[PDB]
Order: C-alpha cells, then sequence, then structure tokens
C-alpha cells in the first residue's frame, strides 16, 4: 500500500489569523481531492462554502505551486459574475478555503435536467457568463476551465464562475480542449472563447459538439473543427457558435464583442431568471 | 394492483367535466377534508425558544 | 420516457443487492448536487369529490382533479397554469379567467386555504404538475411532470424522491433529514438493508404507475 490513513476533518474551523470559528455543516461535494461543506460563521452566521483540502494530497512542491496559484489569482478576484473568495487558513492537516456558497449548483446539473434551454435563457446564462470572462480577461486571467460544472447558480440564479484549478494569469486536462492546445501551438485567452462556444452549443443543442463514446474520436473532431450545427438552430446562433469555435484562434471573437453579436441584440432576453428554469421550461 | 385504494383519474374512463360537482362552504370543505386522507407536515410553533 | 428510464435504472440498482455486502459504504454515494429542485410537502385525499390537493416545496399549489385537469397556484397567490384534458397548458391569473374555471378556482383556493399553515424575474415562474399517483394503505405515490416520483410512507414518515434524469434518489429519515446519493454509486459503494428494501419497493411502485395507464 501508499497512503496514509485520512485525517478526520475537524467539526469546527478556526482561522488562527482573524479568530473566526466556522461550524461545519452539510456536505455540499467533492471536487478533486477537495471535499466541500457547508460553513456557517459562529459570530456573525454569515453561511459560507468550505473547500477542505487534505495536506497528505498537497505534498510535492508541485502540488502544493498548484494549490497556492489557485489560491492568489482567485483571493485576487472580486466580481459579481465570479465566485467570491472569502479567505483561506490552515491548521496541520487542511487547507480551508472560503467561498460565496452557490445553493442552486450548477449548469451541468440544469443540463441534465432540462437539456436544450430556450433561446432566451441561453441568451441569459451566456450573458452572465461572458460579463465573467471579460471581467477576467481584463486583469489578465485565463481560466481554462470553463465548463458547465464550474458556471455556479446561487438562490437568484446569477451565474458565479468558480474552479481556478487550471487558471492562470499573464497543467491538468480541461473539459473542452481548444485545438491550439492539442497541436501544441501554446495559447492564450482565446482557448477561453472556445469554451464558450462549446457552452452555447450545449445549451442550445442540448448536447456537446464534439464528445462522443471515444476519447480519440472527440480529438480528431477537434484538430478537424468537425462537428455540425443541427438545422433546428437559427442562423444568427448558428453564426455565433461557428465564429467562437472557428479552428484558428486569431479569428474568434474577442470576449469584448461578444456582448455586440446579433444573438444577443436581437431576440427576448430577459434580465432575471426564477429558481423553476433549474427543473423546467419558464412561463414565455 | 389490489393494494390501491385510490388513485388519479385515467382520462380514458373519467368524468369529463366538473359541472356534475357542487362547491360546498368552505366550513364543510375543511370539516371533511380533516376526514380525509392527507399529510400537511405541521411543525410546531417554539414560541421562539 | 420517464418512468422507463427509472424503472430501468432501479432494476440495476437492485440487481446489484447494495446491501448485501461485508462493508457498507453509504456515505461514498452521497451527491448534494442532484438535491431535488421541487417535491410534494403537503397533499390532501379529496379523489372521492373533487380531486387531490397538493402543495410544492417552494409553496406553491396544485389539484389533479378527477376530470383530469390540473390547476396550479404559484407561491404568489396568484399566477396560475392550467392543463386541460388534452395537456394543454394556459397561463393566467386568479384576478382574470374563464366562466368555466369558476369552480376549480374556488376549489383551489380551499386547498390552498386548508394546507397553509414577488422580485424580477418571478413573472416567469413556470411549475411542474402532477401527472399521476395513486395510494395505498401504506404509502402514496406522486409522479410530477418533470420525471419526479416521490413515495411517502406513512408508517414512518419517511419519503423517497427518485429523478431519472440526475439518475438520484433522496431519502428523507423522520428527523427531516435530506440525503441525496447517485444510483451508479450505490451499486458501486453499497447502501443499508433500510435503504435497499425501499429501493425495491420504490421499482414496485414505479410498476404500479407504468401498469394503471
Amino acid at each position: 500500500p501508499k497512503s496514509a490513513p485520512l485525517k478526520e476533518i475537524p467539526d469546527v474551523l478556526v482561522d488562527p489569523r482573524t479568530m473566526k470559528r466556522y461550524m461545519r455543516g452539510r456536505f455540499l461535494g467533492k471536487g478533486g481531492f477537495a471535499k466541500c461543506y457547508e460553513i456557517t460563521d459562529m459570530d456573525t452566521k454569515e453561511v459560507f462554502a468550505g473547500k477542505v483540502v487534505p495536506k497528505s494530497m498537497l505534498l510535492k512542491p508541485h502540488q502544493k505551486e498548484k494549490m497556492s496559484t489557485e489560491i492568489a489569482i482567485h483571493k485576487s478576484l472580486d466580481n459579481p459574475h465570479v465566485v467570491g473568495f472569502h479567505g483561506f487558513f490552515e491548521d496541520d492537516d487542511f487547507v480551508y478555503v472560503v467561498l460565496e456558497i452557490c445553493r442552486r449548483r450548477s449548469l451541468l446539473e440544469l443540463h441534465k435536467r432540462r437539456k436544450a434551454v430556450t433561446e432566451p435563457e441561453a441568451r441569459y446564462f451566456m450573458r452572465q457568463t461572458i460579463q465573467g470572462v471579460q471581467y477576467l480577461h481584463n486583469n489578465r486571467v485565463i481560466h481554462r476551465n470553463l465548463k458547465l460544472g464550474n458556471l455556479f447558480l446561487n438562490d437568484d440564479m446569477d451565474v458565479k464562475i468558480g474552479d481556478f484549478g487550471l487558471a492562470t494569469k499573464i497543467c491538468g486536462t480541461p473539459n473542452y480542449i481548444a485545438p491550439e492546445v492539442l497541436c501544441k501551438k501554446g495559447h492564450s485567452f482565446e482557448v477561453d472563447i472556445w469554451s464558450l462556444g462549446c457552452i452555447l452549443y450545449t445549451l442550445l443543442v442540448g448536447k456537446p459538439p464534439f464528445e462522443t463514446s471515444c476519447l480519440k474520436e472527440t480529438y480528431i473532431r477537434i484538430k478537424k473543427n468537425e462537428y455540425s450545427v443541427p438545422r433546428h438552430i437559427n442562423p444568427v446562433a448558428s453564426a455565433l457558435i461557428r465564429r467562437m469555435l472557428h479552428a484558428d484562434p486569431t479569428l474568434r471573437p474577442s470576449v469584448a464583442e461578444l456582448l455586440t453579436d446579433e444573438f444577443f441584440t436581437s431576440g427576448y432576453a430577459p434580465m432575471r431568471l426564477p429558481t423553476s428554469c433549474l427543473t423546467v421550461p419558464p412561463r414565455f | 394492483l389490489d393494494d390501491l385504494v385510490a388513485e388519479s383519474p385515467r382520462k380514458e374512463f373519467a368524468r369529463i367535466n366538473m359541472d356534475g360537482i357542487a362547491v360546498p362552504d368552505e366550513r364543510e370543505f375543511d370539516i371533511e377534508a380533516d376526514m380525509r386522507p392527507h399529510e400537511l407536515e405541521q411543525e410546531s410553533d417554539t414560541f421562539g425558544a | 420516457t420517464h418512468l422507463t428510464d427509472m424503472l430501468q435504472q432501479l432494476a440495476v440498482v437492485n440487481a446489484a443487492k447494495p446491501s448485501d455486502r461485508g462493508f457498507i459504504r453509504q456515505e461514498e454515494a452521497e451527491d448534494p448536487a442532484c438535491i431535488p429542485v421541487f417535491w410534494i410537502s403537503k397533499w390532501v385525499d379529496y379523489s372521492d369529490k373533487y380531486g387531490l390537493g397538493y402543495q410544492l416545496s417552494d409553496n406553491s399549489v396544485g389539484v389533479l382533479f378527477n376530470d383530469s385537469t390540473r390547476l396550479i397556484m404559484c407561491a404568489d397567490g396568484d399566477s396560475l397554469q392550467y392543463i386541460d384534458r388534452n395537456s394543454l397548458e394556459s397561463y393566467l391569473s386568479v384576478r382574470s379567467y374563464p366562466s368555466a374555471l369558476s369552480k376549480k378556482i374556488t376549489l383551489l383556493k380551499y386547498f390552498r386555504n386548508y394546507m397553509s399553515e414577488p422580485r424580477e424575474g418571478d413573472e416567469l415562474t413556470r411549475l411542474p404538475y402532477l401527472r399521476h399517483w395513486f395510494r395505498t394503505k401504506s404509502a402514496i405515490v406522486l409522479h410530477l411532470s418533470n420525471g419526479t416520483v416521490q413515495i411517502n410512507f406513512f408508517q414512518d414518515h419517511t419519503k423517497l424522491i427518485l429523478c431519472p434524469l440526475m439518475g438520484a434518489v433522496t431519502y428523507i429519515n423522520e428527523k427531516r433529514e435530506f440525503y441525496t446519493y447517485k444510483m451508479t454509486l450505490i451499486e458501486e459503494f453499497g447502501c443499508c438493508k433500510e435503504l435497499a428494501s425501499r429501493l425495491r419497493y420504490a421499482r414496485n411502485m414505479v410498476e404500479k404507475l407504468m401498469a394503471c395507464k
């Protein structure tokens, strides 16, 4: 065998630097080797999401390097469409990270219940996500792992981009990989643009543009830029998807020109969504 | 299926409208409803404590 | 499709015999990301006269009337959805309705009244509705339009809520604690005897749902 027995997580998490006490509540899920819990600040009763990372899993300098980068980048962020960073601290056994809670989970869960969403809903989610990406890119941060699963939803259905594990400020394996990364041409902000393309396709079509049963065919389709937008999607959205998913990163749009595409400036664009949208189509 | 004491209407064999049904006094509805199967998940008042 | 896919998911977990393991690790099958968006918090079986009335977990309410129509009222106590015999869904308000819905509106309010103890965006609220139900002496089973199947056990006041879309099962115990599990993970890590028997029971209940129609 080749692993130490897991340490148990304290019932109360104390930040000695600020003397704050967070009562560990219910399990929220486990992402990578971290486990997340609902934590409650016992003086203020504010509730947060506590990411708990065992040090046993941070042993090599490369892993510590990684964690520290995710953290430095994320704490440098403050935007309504990015998951709020509320601090970090540590004992002998764990690194504890205090995050804005998103009780309505993620756009992946929404995708699983709804499959294809209505075009107005797509507008709403993509606009909010893109304003997020605009902020990140304006701060020279490339996310590099944008996917359904790290587009979080709060109780007002605002989108929060989280999971800065692969982020860098100007790797592991991203969900949607851009062709330039695969071809090893190096890569830049345009990578995020590609992923948004894959997300928009997915929100409107109901399935991913490239991913299939076998990983190696996915890769080929991505290199060759082989995908098809179904006929029932309208042209305006279809053209936006094609731009976003262009084989050449230099020819994908800037994040800055995304919100002025005709897909966003035409069509009904609700400014708010009810939580009912998590499970079934809205009124319209 | 014999365990089924009650079920939703099978559109094929159900009444086609509710014109035949009289609307009661709310009081009688409430009294009879108390004698109907139901779950209201009442959780008791703790009076601030 | 919902029921079929659910049946097949339940057959698969049950056939893995998840409680017949030397060492059960139920807690590894937990998936809080799959917590249900809505469930039925209350119900009244007035089906000898009007139909079945219910309340969802967001405090909206609904009634499945004995003519196979449904009327649903949102939490705002004003916005209604109506589903007619041919499943056409109409949106209206309680201030403004066809005179043919007049009795149903009154009935609905009564149910609502009996069971009771507006930002931007709320106007877009549309709810799933009750498609079928049946009751026995020990349980009630409820199937919503979003694929959720809910089983209330009367004896111990417990619930199961199953979703074929998330492939998930939520158990609500006496103490009113929600636990949500991925059924493929229950297959891998196992679950206790009590849950396993409730999953068998659920497969049986779901068969009974498919057999009525």
